[PDB]
């Protein structure tokens, strides 16, 4: 149909376009590379072609698909690995003998090879149905049906034909819909453009616990179900590490991992590691992976795949939420997504803003976060779901004022830090309290108090300790440890202990084991207890030396507690933590008189 | 971390402060060490 | 057709529209000399070429253009070691010719097949600070961050030469079972540098071990960018077709980045942060993506890029970008160099986040990783104490701090201090490392698991 | 030929310019001003005209010279002051009654009044002769090697006409060469474009030093021919002195002095001073100037000549390298050559990189360093010659963290730190052992050990002793010198003699700033033997006061070492040092016992 | 604001209008005009950013004949945490004083966490009842 007028860089101009929508997907040239229409100048439409071009001729054919860059939502997304332009990566390996994308491959959006078992819904013939309703379900996992087959949004009618229970393939018809005669047939998959968010019934308040399973978050600033999060940091920050832990431990029923332009070895590691390791609520065959789907993309792999990653992933997440699942979406990193834009603004010749990144940055990040939150699912059964977004970014040389980090921080309500100095001693991730806040902290403590722990009371003293520690440390540096008071010495020690035992997730035998809110609470009871009794003791006359040497064993025990597997009496209160409480009491008394 | 606009005004006066202060602290140390040598000898006597 | 005009490294051709992107063209000068270039931008009845070779002398209707009608691919053979080549797709040194059994593209996806399975095999440099504190794997990417007062070439050569002697000791251990190949590419460095490198490889072993691509600073920036691409084709073939582990030493990586910077200055392309391109991310990526295990899973390409920092800052765009992408960071310090430590590698900010992938356990200890973390932690405390020793004096520092100041001094002068040909096995390094840990008491070593400390002390 | 389309500033565009190369020398207008075509857009050539384009209407003719802008290489270089694109300043003084060259005044690069005596080589008609082979020579010097005439590089053939012995003019033909009909005629000079490096048989690394004749250069970190070196700027209260002294004391076969874009006080000083001063090896006929060829630009000269300045000088240096000579290129300053690039960029409209300096900067420096170095000279019986670049890089932002300095140091392997406080007090040179380095040390120290000196032992030890002295000096301030051993006091005592004799040399006296490379080694020998013996003797029972009285005469000699003559029987073995050694051994038995 | 003018003037209401968040308004200004003839000012923020601002401030103030008022409390978020940045800087010149928050109190845990040292209103003495 159209004919290539020019290729200047990855940017292609082709005449004989009478139309085309925004960001319309095309297959360009005989090669059949990915593209999207960004703009139209005259009859000539400028289309960026984002798969590497080293050999596209002028006057090669241009085929419009007729709809924007879109995603399929349907059966077999779980335990199936995809790119950001929704090509199954497994399908490519077999055919192509190119494990990664080579230049010029056209592989359909889903797997049309794997038959799936369809069972019929509470909607039988003659019944009205509307988008996001559970028309049926597909068995995908050993424990649960993952993919609840939804009628798509922006479709409606009464069902003339319901296919019976049995096996069918993806392209075969299984549903016929009545509304102005045959409105159309439906297939197992449905399509949606990824620049349109999916519509919900209502959004609902975020105040319900999100257990990410990592001690350091639970202790300092927990997230919420419905959360939005920013995390900075630059290599040796433990972001890959916290993703793997996050996937294993996560209470959410789906986790969607987004690789924005990753090392490739990093993607190779996490893929291998989900079936090698076991889940905490049990998992039969590829345990963790059963709950994990990967969108993975490397650093030179298509600029479209990388740009679309956050939208392909957020659309997936919204679909699981409309299904009635709790989703934890990890994107890593939005900063690598931001580089895809920096590149897009130069090529096109549009004028950018500061740091050579465009101004449209701020809108695009904001749109992604607002589609997240906790909501009541669209569809007649009605369920509760969430999309809680944890989004990684990277500072430009210790500069946190770079447009990407500042923008994400603008939109977020939770900020979790990352300190370079503390990572060097091996404490990554490294969250303090002067580089981090959470608005959810206040409601979240109220909900944890209820469940069992004393957390809110301990949280306040814990915050104070860290806040004083920093200030007191500046005096040690400059003046020396000769200007201190004895209570201030106490604040320094307890603090050093907190730094190691929560923030560090680095091994010494084994990478640290699942620590819940309950575990995390016990650690806090022992550190806070140490501090109170010791200050009383010094106030009331007593040696510093006597008190520190005496705590001794108790300190070794809390350090290593996290390596030991949870439950050692109970999850709730361990016998190992219970006993220390007595030891402090016995010491306090010896010291006083 | 820090402002990207007009940190130069506060920082410039600090920097000067520091090198100027350092020079001056050295003179106060030099005087203190100056007297110290003298009294050590006088005290033994 | 004929040259229309020339504006810097960009050449304006008035031509006809049949050419494809990166299709080779040859510029015929009136001297009858041919130089090669590839079309960077094509439009109707005209082209913009960037010429690899030269950038001046280009005429109008006295000059002519001829089309090759093949977009650039590198002629790759597996008989490339020992053979001298020049960074231009052919030797202009008059060295043994390249030959071709495949011609492979440098776009960054020819047929590219990489890691679906992460590195697990340890590869040693014979140097303790590298191996123990960070570890190197059969796909690991580690940047050598160097300076204008450090001698970058001496360290570059040091790491490579000593990793060739260790690597067959590791073959016998059954860490490996396949060949080792070196691919050395020097791009746009001085003559003095080029000569030096060749001399170094000969002394240690031979130059049969390595393949050489030589590019001279007097040759353009456009040449310099193609120079690593040539290295990548060499390495991917060897891994793919003949199940060899390939080690690439890419010097200087900074040289390549400045080149990118020049084709946005004498272009109308608006640059990003600190005058370095906006599409700088993609240019760098191309080198780093083409790494890891190669299909069959006995072949590999492992990367050690060599960066020289000009300002020596960690706010400069080149060191920052590289670091996020690469699997490790090795920081080499001017202050150690001055003091008389060779190698003078500071591990204070050397970190790997893919620390697990980097270490080995089936041809290295399991204790290797546990000890390294503790060492790093104890080094760091020893640095905090060093600043405090200058300020406060010894007139208030604590009993615990004193142990940490001693550890710091013993650590620089024994562990990081090694002979020019003295190679240490990874197991022997543990014994050395255990000597360093041994002065601290069992209550200072509290962070480590009890099992390990009672076992090995 | 072409017709002027526009004159917008000093940039002039011209149409109807075909077969116009991209380095093409052109003469603009009726006046014939020098210009060169930087760019071409279409039919129109964009020219930077270096001279004032005042009086130039649109429609004036543009006449191609028919070839790039080249420089002439041949007889009658030495004892001439030149422009940045080689135009004799001296010749303008005769004609014009001007120092400088004013607009509309051009002249040829070599004088045609002067005639030189051409002597044939070892090739006669009918012989095949090859690129660079020695076709003849001219002798016009007796103090140094003269201008040996080569067959032009990249030129081969059989010689139809070899002119016999006699005087010919530089202009006049002396060769016709048969290579595809008459190849052309050639003359006594050859033209070479200066933005093209000259070939040589092969280039090698450096290994070969020569007489620097400034003690501090050799002693602290050796000075090598075929080297790359950075020297700090001072803007003529410190810069000028070291430059004048390096030209005068170094008895390198040639010296090529390039002032890139200087104050004009410094240019004025170097020209008047060179005939006035005496050679350090004997001979008259304007001593130092006869060895010197000068390119002298103040900042006032055209900007293309300032940019060109180093390129022309480097070609000059490279030409003499094929004759087999050792050259010092002393260039001052690269920051000022860099300033030209910045100016030329803004005029074109080129977008630069950091601090306003282009991106052509880093590659142009790398290309520049490599032209300089050691090489086996081209020409049939082969010789060795060198080109050593010492380039000053001054403040360009008021710091040394600016792009010009930071780029160069990296390619450079040598830094020599001038000291300001000592420089303001007029000790020149006074190099700081703290900041300085040479990466050439190793290969060189091995070279001198071969030749006859004990050089590796003494140089290394020189450095250690001084470094050590700063650290011991601090123990004297804070604890006291009295509580410290005799050994430590000695370490300092010796460092002060090493500092006084070498480092604090005065380039206003020739018995205090001119001594041969052997002589400089003999002095250093003297101090080291004393250090060891002094520490040996205090251990066997001596005191600082006792030691000082006892050494006496040898200590006084070493203090007086610099005042001594460059010879005593030879200028390579100074008999007074060899006998001093005996007096030291005899003194050590007496002192110790 | 047009709606506030209706109530304040026709039916004599005291209107307090809260306009949140001015940072989102400011950003919008930058993204537009990357394809008009008009071409942004200082740091990619419009030079005519001031004109935009002033259109919002136009419909605020006391009303003639003293039927009602519109009072306006805008909320600005400093994105770089400096007031030398465009959003606080241009806005601050128009505005009759400013109340600037405090980062330090917040960390402590205080609410509302503002500070009084950067906060000043010039027309304070004459205005009040």
């Amino acid at each position: 149909y159209g004919a290539i007028y020019s290729v200047s860089g990855p940017v292609v101009i082709a005449e004989n376009m009478i139309g085309c929508a925004m960001y319309e997907l095309v297959k360009v040239g005989h090669d059949n590379l990915v593209g999207e229409v960004i703009r139209i100048d005259g009859d000539k439409a400028t289309i960026q072609v984002y798969e590497e071009t080293a050999g596209l001729t002028v006057g090669d054919p241009v085929l419009r698909t007729g709809k924007p860059l879109s995603v399929e939502l349907g059966p077999g997304l779980m335990e199936t690995i995809y790119d950001g332009i929704q090509r199954p990566l497994k399908a490519i390996k077999e055919e192509s003998q190119s494990i990664y994308i080579p230049r010029g491959i056209d592989t359909p959006a889903l797997d049309r090879t794997i038959k799936w078992q369809f069972t019929p819904g509470k909607f039988q013939v003659g019944d009205h149905i509307s988008g996001g309703d559970i028309y049926g379900s597909v068995f995908e996992n050993s424990l649960i049906s993952s993919h609840k087959i939804l009628l798509p949004p922006r479709s409606r009618g009464t069902i003339t034909w319901i296919a019976p229970a049995g096996e069918y393939t993806l392209d075969e018809k299984i549903l016929e819909v009545e509304f102005d005669g045959k409105k159309s047939d439906f297939t197992l998959y449905h399509t949606w453009p990824v620049r349109v968010p999916r519509p919900v019934t209502e959004k609902l308040s975020a105040d319900y616990p999100l257990l990410t399973g990592q001690r350091v978050l639970d202790a300092l600033f927990p997230c919420v179900q419905g959360g939005t999060t920013c995390i900075p940091g630059a290599f040796g920050c433990g972001k890959t590490v916290i993703s793997q832990s996050l996937s294993k431990y996560s209470n959410s029923d789906a986790i969607i991992y987004v690789g924005c332009g990753e090392r490739g070895n990093e993607m190779a590691e996490v893929l291998m590691e989900f079936p090698e390791l076991y889940t905490e609520m049990s998992g039969t065959k590829e345990p963790i992976m059963k709950r994990t789907t990967l969108v993975a993309n490397t650093s030179n792999m298509p600029v479209a795949a990388r740009e679309a990653s956050i939208y392909t992933g957020i659309t997936l997440a919204e679909y699981f939420r409309d299904q009635g699942k709790n989703v934890s979406m990890i994107a890593d990193s939005s900063s690598r997504w931001a580089e895809a834009l920096r590149e897009i603004s130069g090529r096109l010749g549009e004028m950018p803003a500061d740091q050579g990144f465009p101004a449209y940055l701020g809108a695009k990040l904001a749109s992604f976060y607002e589609r997240a939150g906790k909501a009541v699912a669209l569809g007649s059964p009605d369920r509760t779901g969430s999309v809680s977004i944890v989004a990684a970014v990277s500072p430009a040389g210790g500069d946190f004022s770079d447009p990407v980090t500042t923008a994400t921080l603008g939109i977020t309500q939770v900020f979790w830090g990352l300190d370079k100095k503390l990572a060097q001693r091996k404490h990554f991730p490294s969250i303090n309290t002067s580089v981090s806040y959470s608005k959810y902290t206040n409601v979240l403590n109220k909900f944890y108090d209820s469940n069992y722990p004393e957390f809110p009371v301990l949280r306040d003293r814990m915050k104070e300790i860290l806040s004083n520690a920093e200030e007191l440390e500046q005096v040690v540096q400059l003046v020396g440890k000769s200007a201190l008071s004895d209570s201030d010495k106490i604040t320094l020690d307890v603090a050093t202990l907190i730094k190691e035992d929560f923030l560090q997730q680095n091994g010494y035998s084994t990478y640290d084991a699942f620590c819940p809110i309950w575990k995390t609470f016990d650690m806090m009871r022992a550190f806070i207890s140490y501090h109170d009794e010791a200050q009383k003791a010094v106030a009331n006359g007593a040696n510093w030396s006597k008190l520190a040497d005496s705590t001794g064993d108790v300190k070794h025990a809390v350090s290593s507690s996290k390596f030991f597997e949870p439950s050692r009496g109970e999850k709730e209160v361990h016998g190992e933590f219970e006993k220390l409480l007595s030891t402090m009491q016995e010491r306090f008394a010896e010291s006083t008189d | 971390v820090f402002p990207t606009r007009m940190t130069l005004g506060l920082m410039k006066t600090k920097l000067k402060g520091a090198n100027q202060g350092y020079s001056l602290l050295k003179r106060k140390s030099e005087a203190l060490t100056k007297r110290f040598r003298d009294i050590t000898k006088r005290i033994d006597d | 057709n004929t040259v229309s005009g020339v504006n810097g490294p960009l050449v304006i051709l008035e031509k006809v529209k049949f050419p494809r992107y990166n299709e080779i063209v040859n510029l015929t000068l009136p001297d009858g000399t041919v130089r090669q270039g590839q079309v960077l931008e094509i439009r109707g009845d005209r082209a913009i070429v960037q010429v690899f070779e030269g950038t001046s002398g280009i005429d109008v209707k006295k000059t002519t253009v001829e089309f090759t009608g093949e977009s650039l691919r590198i002629p790759v053979s597996e008989d490339m070691l020992g053979r001298i080549f020049d960074g231009s797709g052919r030797p202009i040194d008059n060295g043994p010719k390249v030959f071709a059994e495949d011609y492979l593209d440098i776009n960054g996806s020819p047929i590219n097949p990489y890691a679906r399975i992460y590195p697990e095999e340890m590869i040693s440099t014979g140097v303790s600070a590298i191996d123990t504190m960070n570890s190197i794997a059969r796909g690991q990417k580690i940047p050598i961050f160097s300076a204008s007062g450090l001698p970058h070439n001496e360290i570059a050569a040091q790491i490579c030469r000593q990793a060739g002697l260790v690597r067959p000791t590791k073959d016998v251990h059954d860490g490996h079972e396949e060949n080792f190949s070196i691919v050395f590419a020097a791009m746009g460095v001085n003559l003095e540098t080029a000569r030096f490198f060749k001399q170094d490889f000969e002394e240690n072993g031979s130059l049969e071990r390595t393949s050489l691509f030589l590019n001279l600073a007097n040759d353009p920036t456009i040449e310099r960018i193609i120079t690593p691409r040539l290295a990548l084709t060499t390495a991917e073939y060897l891994a793919y077709q003949t199940e060899r582990h390939v080690l690439t030493i890419l010097t200087d990586m900074s040289s390549y980045a400045d080149a990118l910077r020049e084709v946005s200055a004498a272009r109308e392309e608006v640059p990003g942060r600190r005058g370095y391109p906006g599409y700088m991310y993609t240019d760098l990526s191309t080198i780093y993506e083409r790494a890891g295990r190669v299909e069959g899973r006995n072949g590999s390409i492992t990367q050690i890029p060599i960066l020289t920092m000009p300002n020596d800052d960690i706010t400069h765009p080149i060191p920052d970008l590289t670091g996020y992408i690469t699997e490790g960071q090795i920081f080499v310090d001017r202050q150690l160099h001055n003091k008389g430590i060779y190698p003078p590698i500071n591990v204070l900010p050397s970190l790997s986040r893919l620390m697990k992938s980097a270490i080995g356990e089936g041809m290295t200890r399991k204790d290797h990783g546990d000890v390294s973390n503790q060492l790093y932690a104890k080094y760091a405390i020893g640095k905090d104490a060093a600043a405090m020793k200058a300020v406060v004096g010894e007139e208030a520092l604590s009993i615990e701090d004193k142990l940490s100041l001693e550890f710091l001094e013993k650590f620089e002068k024994t562990f990081i201090t090694q002979g020019a040909y003295e190679d240490r096995t990874v197991f022997e390094s543990l014994d050395q490392a255990w000597s360093l840990l041994r002065i601290y008491p069992k209550e200072m070593l509290n962070r480590i698991s009890p099992k390990i400390l009672d076992e090995f002390y």
